[PDB]
RNA sequence: GCCGAGGUGGUGGAAUUGGUAGACACGCUACCUUGAGGUGGUAGUGCCCAAUAGGGCUUACGGGUUCAAGUCCCGUCCUCGGUACCA
RNA sequence: AAUCCCCCGUGCCCAUAGCGGCGUGGAACCACCCGUUCCCAUUCCGAACACGGAAGUGAAACGCGCCAGCGCCGAUGGUACUGGGCGGGCGACCGCCUGGGAGAGUAGGUCGGUGCGGGGGA
RNA sequence: CACCUCGAUGUCGGCUCGUCGCAUCCUGGGGCUGAAGAAGGUCCCAAGGGUUGGGCUGUUCGCCCAUUAAAGCGGCACGCG
RNA sequence: GCGGUCGCCUCCUAAAAGGUAACGGAGGCGCCCAAAGGUCCCCUCAGGCGGGACGGAAAUCCGCCGGAGAGCGCAAGGGUA
RNA sequence: GCGCUGACUGGGGCCUGUAGAGCACUGAUAGGGCUAGGGGGCCCACCAGCCUACCAAACCCUGUCAAACUCCGAAGGGUCCCAGGUGGAGCCUGGGAGUGAGGGCGCGAGCGAUAACGUCCGCGUCCGAGCGCGGGAACAACCGAGACCGCCAGCUAAGGCCCCCAAGUCUGGGCUAAGUGGUAAAGGAUGUGGCGCCGCGAAGACAGCCAGGAUGUUGGCUUAGAAGCAGCCAUCAUUUAAAGAGUGCGUAAUAGCUCACUGGUCGAGUGGCGCCGCGCCGAAAAUGAUCGGGGCUUAAGCCCAGCGCCGAAGCUGCGGGUCU
């Protein structure tokens, strides 16, 4: 639940050539400041698999800082459809928005033995205050029925705070 | 829906107006008074001012307009103000648009 | 082939640029539509052509909304 | 095989393959995908052979998803002509793929399973090609 | 050997513009009719367990395409119009 | 005249000023309103236009506020592309140097700003 | 395609004389066989030599008769006036 | 040679000024209108939903929503409430 | 004749809709959702009527494409102004022309087959007319460089420095074992050198080597019999450190063998996935072979660094000519 990355600060020096020294660009920025970075590529590899803009980064960084970021946007370059710039969102005291996973449980959900389970979204946008940040997400009903649709007002909804927009949505269904 | 009979015949007759270059004798009537401006455009200016709410008048308002028509002309042609346009916005050219006009006489005018 | 045609280069575009100084009757922009409008000092004939009107210097406006503008603004 | 009917213009231009896959890109429907290494023009017959061969080693079950679309006009003339004369003919057509561009596809299937169907598929293209699973860097929306 | 079309019950052959058949025909079997027949008219009839019900197989043969193929893709054999140096 | 608040005119910027929800304003302005004699009117209608009036109402409209659901605006990084200069691959194409540098998207921002002139206030 | 040749680079086929390539028709040597043997199939090595006589047609080609270890395919200005 | 073409307008090709070729990709003109002309005054569409005898997808009518996707005699483009 | 106006350059304004991107319009388009009506399949034949395993409008998501699509939009380019710029610059008037068959290359497109020493335009360049000079083995247009004349002087450019052949068998560090270099692809492979991730492993793996293999049994189905070892299969279940009614031989259904399995020995790494550099296969044409040749293997090959030298008709020194 808890990921360490490090970080390191930018000014000058070009892209190109952190790029060829291991190290992956980036910037840091949210409401109050924006500064230029750059991690290491193998170390942000391990984390970001595992991490993937679902949980939280913690960001070591000279400065001994520790701050509380969420990733935000990873461009890679399409050729080798490798990352080549990360862009980390910091945390304040106010409610934010991310996307987080769908634990699709139950079962076949209904009718089973069997059916559809019919994968839609293993995310899902939610404006949360980033004091509580749901690991994850339960999705049950029972289940279920067939030819039935959990919108999404439906859904468990953790302590959090709510969805964001969308009322209405498949992320359910049998046929 | 978007702008109206109002805003169009508006815009309509003041856009004409304003392509001439001259000074404009704008005219903004409501149910009650009647009022006169003569503004300056490029320069986003008012000269002369005339209003029957200023000259607190009253009784029969197509002989207040003729009379703020005429309190124009003074005023105006005091200043060097002679000959302009008149605006006439969205009132056709009739009863107390028409009176002050008839009344802007005594000032350059040709109207 | 069923092709083949095409008509004359109409040469048209803006034949008097921002900073440019003019004389009453020359042509300043040929156009189709009216993609630039008559400003100050500027005529428009039948074939939406604007010429300056007076002598003067060429300036552009981009009244938004309102379009684009050609003034001939004077020094005459 | 597989055209774009209604079609506003028939025959068109070639242009050139400079680019670097528009996007793409990403995977976004299945668990594992074809990605192009090399630009080409692939044929919609060339498609077929490539689903087909997909559906047919996964015994009927199975979902691919192509992702790339023939609407490109490929013409060519009657042979034994000369050049002038009209132009090409129209024979078929083609979609346009550059490096980056994830093709086919395909999801609801083991690991040692559409990793062996996609190198099949794979052998059907005249392009180089490469076989991948879709990290979080795929959830690029 | 080369390009296009088509191969169907015992026979002739249609649906061939996308959706559930081996039509109406000629046999053949029984029936009406006749003194008995011919013709004509009913009804059975592609195949097999079927009282019917209804399962399932048929579109030259085999192999794939599609939810579905007599039809789209090919391969083999059969056939019809074509067609194969060269100065 | 100074400063300021509200309102009526009229400009300019041309969506950060817009849609929608809610709330407010009638002393004054404005509107609606009250009438259709008169000017003048509606291919029918005093709806509009127009005149004469003013009891009534801020319901409609308009003005002023608040709300980021939509609309609009939108960096910073990083790329794409590319002047110019060099390389590489059979090619289709690719890479380096030096200058310029988007689009999308992200963080955000916004439910206006202001000119002149009036009327009323302090 | 129109690059040398239009102050000329004679054009099919046959005959004659060859020579070269091997993607080998036969003969030599091999592996596999759904190779019992004999006889084949298929692929590999191998260009040393060999690779028939007739009917038809200008024909090349091809069909056919009789044979054969086999009746090889190509290049050489579709080799060679 | 046969075929096609030959002047004029629109669009692309055309590499963000102009211009730019090919038997390159596609269309159109050889008219028309005494009102479809001038000026002054008014008016604003297309659609979508709901409502309404004969009215039907669509005749005429009422309501809300509708910035132009309508219209501008005919091609296309630019333009335009 | 006028004479600082020229190309080019700096700053500034204005014009543009391409490259790229985008999907807001025009169209194309993958999947899913929700729903006009139909395919239907049908209840009726009076409303009807239920369902969607084919459509499929719109609408919503997730995805995309376009020369004749654009909500966007660089770099550049055009033009004017003010500056620099005296140049075989510019402008004006006039005398004389020749050319109006271009070609290669680069870049951007169309045609063609993402063929042509193809063809047609655009912007550049060279050959044309520089078939003069150096390099590229030889070679109009690729690299270098614009040849006034003379020199038994010097520095350089491209390209080179083992010998033919001028100058390093020069200094480091790595790579390659093919003569690769001296090449042709999809694809393929315990070649070789590096980087990395994962699985197992001193509770001791991986090679081998000892030990044992069920049992009701023929499993039943088929079926003289299939008894694992014809076939269809229901493929049991127990037990065990541990053997599947049995993977392969055997096969008058048997016998016997053997294996996936656990124990022991030995004891150390072992197995798999990627990644880069260089190589390997793929690899058959016609007269005599060859990288220009000889020849080259810690290189006389490939990559990264360096220091020197050789090298043109470029530059320099010396003298000379002619024009301005
Ligand atoms: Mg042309
Ligand atoms: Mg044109
Ligand atoms: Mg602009
Ligand atoms: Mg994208
Ligand atoms: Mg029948
Ligand atoms: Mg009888
Ligand atoms: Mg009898
Ligand atoms: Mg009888
Ligand atoms: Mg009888
Ligand atoms: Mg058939
Ligand atoms: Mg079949
Ligand atoms: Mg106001
Ligand atoms: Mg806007
Ligand atoms: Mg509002
Ligand atoms: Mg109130
Ligand atoms: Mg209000
Ligand atoms: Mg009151
Ligand atoms: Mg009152
Ligand atoms: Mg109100
Ligand atoms: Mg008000
Ligand atoms: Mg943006
Ligand atoms: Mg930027
Ligand atoms: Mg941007
Ligand atoms: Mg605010
Ligand atoms: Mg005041
Ligand atoms: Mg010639
Ligand atoms: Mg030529
Ligand atoms: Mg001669
Ligand atoms: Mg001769
Ligand atoms: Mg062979
Ligand atoms: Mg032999
Ligand atoms: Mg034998
Ligand atoms: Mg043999
Ligand atoms: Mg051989
Ligand atoms: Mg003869
Ligand atoms: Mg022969
Ligand atoms: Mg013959
Ligand atoms: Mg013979
Ligand atoms: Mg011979
Ligand atoms: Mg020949
Ligand atoms: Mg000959
Ligand atoms: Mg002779
Ligand atoms: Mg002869
Ligand atoms: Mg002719
Ligand atoms: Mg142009
Ligand atoms: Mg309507
Ligand atoms: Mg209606
Ligand atoms: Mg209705
Ligand atoms: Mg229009
Ligand atoms: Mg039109
Ligand atoms: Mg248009
Ligand atoms: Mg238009
Ligand atoms: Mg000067
Ligand atoms: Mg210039
Ligand atoms: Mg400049
Ligand atoms: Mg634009
Ligand atoms: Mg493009
Ligand atoms: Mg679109
Ligand atoms: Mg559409
Ligand atoms: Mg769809
Ligand atoms: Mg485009
Ligand atoms: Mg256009
Ligand atoms: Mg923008
Ligand atoms: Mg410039
Ligand atoms: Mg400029
Ligand atoms: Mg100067
Ligand atoms: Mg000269
Ligand atoms: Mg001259
Ligand atoms: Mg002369
Ligand atoms: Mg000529
Ligand atoms: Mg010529
Ligand atoms: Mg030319
Ligand atoms: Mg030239
Ligand atoms: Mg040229
Ligand atoms: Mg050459
Ligand atoms: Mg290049
Ligand atoms: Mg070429
Ligand atoms: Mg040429
Ligand atoms: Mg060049
Ligand atoms: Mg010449
Ligand atoms: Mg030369
Ligand atoms: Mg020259
Ligand atoms: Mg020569
Ligand atoms: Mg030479
Ligand atoms: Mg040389
Ligand atoms: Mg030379
Ligand atoms: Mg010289
Ligand atoms: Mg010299
Ligand atoms: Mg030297
Ligand atoms: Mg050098
Ligand atoms: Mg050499
Ligand atoms: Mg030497
Ligand atoms: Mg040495
Ligand atoms: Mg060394
Ligand atoms: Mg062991
Ligand atoms: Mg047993
Ligand atoms: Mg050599
Ligand atoms: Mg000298
Ligand atoms: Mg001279």
């Amino acid at each position: 639940m808890e990921y360490r990355l490090k970080a390191y600060y930018r000014e000058g020096e070009k892209p190109s050539a952190l790029r060829r020294a291991g190290k992956l660009p980036g910037v840091m920025y949210n409401r109050h400041l924006n500064r230029k970075v750059y991690v290491d590529l193998v170390e942000f590899d391990k984390v970001f698999r595992q991490a993937s803009i679902h949980h939280v980064i913690v960001l070591e960084l000279p400065d001994g800082q520790s701050l509380p970021t969420l990733v935000r946007q990873v461009n890679l370059d399409k050729r080798r459809r490798r990352p080549e710039h990360v862009d980390f969102f910091v945390l304040s005291d106010e409610p934010v928005e991310m996307y987080v996973p769908l634990r699709f449980v139950g079962t076949p959900a209904g009718v089973r033995a069997g059916g559809v389970l019919q994968e839609i979204h293993r995310d899902i946008l939610v404006k949360v205050s980033p004091r509580n940040i749901p690991e994850f997400i339960e999705v049950d009903v029972s289940g279920l029925e067939i030819g039935d649709s959990l919108h999404a007002s439906d859904l468990k909804l953790p302590p959090g705070v709510e969805l964001a927009v969308s009322p209405e949505e498949t992320i359910a269904a049998v046929v | 829906a978007r702008l109206t009979a109002y805003e169009r015949r508006k815009f309509r007759v003041r856009n004409r107006i304003k392509r001439t270059g001259r000074l404009r004798l704008s005219v903004f009537r409501s149910l009650k008074h009647i009022y006169a401006q003569i503004i300056d455009d490029e320069k986003g200016v008012t000269l002369v001012s005339a209003s029957s709410l200023a000259l607190k008048l009253k009784g029969n308002k197509t002989e207040v307009a003729r009379q703020v028509g005429r309190a124009l002309a003074e005023k105006a042609l005091a200043l060097g103000i002679k000959q302009v346009a008149f605006d006439r916005g969205p009132y056709k050219y009739h009863g107390r648009v028409k009176a002050l006009a008839e009344g802007a006489r005594e000032g350059g005018l040709e109207f | 082939t069923r092709n083949g045609r095409d008509s004359q280069a109409k040469r048209l575009g803006v034949k008097r640029y921002e900073g440019q100084v003019v004389r009453a009757g020359n042509i300043l922009v040929r156009q189709r539509g009216t993609r630039f409008k008559p400003g100050k000092n500027v005529g428009m004939g039948r074939d939406f052509t604007l010429f300056a009107l007076v002598d003067g210097v060429v300036e552009f406006q981009d009244r938004g909304r309102l379009g684009r503008y050609v003034h001939v603004r004077p020094l005459a | 095989m597989l055209m774009p009917r209604r079609m506003k213009y028939r025959k068109q231009q070639r242009g050139r393959l400079k680019g670097a896959t528009k996007g793409g890109d990403y995977v976004a429907f299945g668990d594992y995908g074809l990605v192009a290494l090399e630009p080409a023009w692939i044929t919609a017959q060339q498609i077929e052979a490539a689903r087909v061969a997909m559906v047919r080693h996964f015994r009927r079950g199975g979902k691919i998803f192509i992702r790339i679309f023939p609407d490109k006009p490929y013409t060519k003339k009657p042979l034994e002509v000369r050049m002038g004369k009209g132009k090409g003919n129209v024979e078929g057509y083609v979609a346009v793929v550059k490096p980056g561009r994830v093709m086919f596809e395909v999801a609801g299937v083991t690991e040692e399973q559409a990793m062996e169907a996609l190198r099949i598929a794979g052998h059907k293209l005249p392009i180089k090609t490469k076989i991948v699973r879709r990290d979080a860097y795929d959830e690029a929306q």
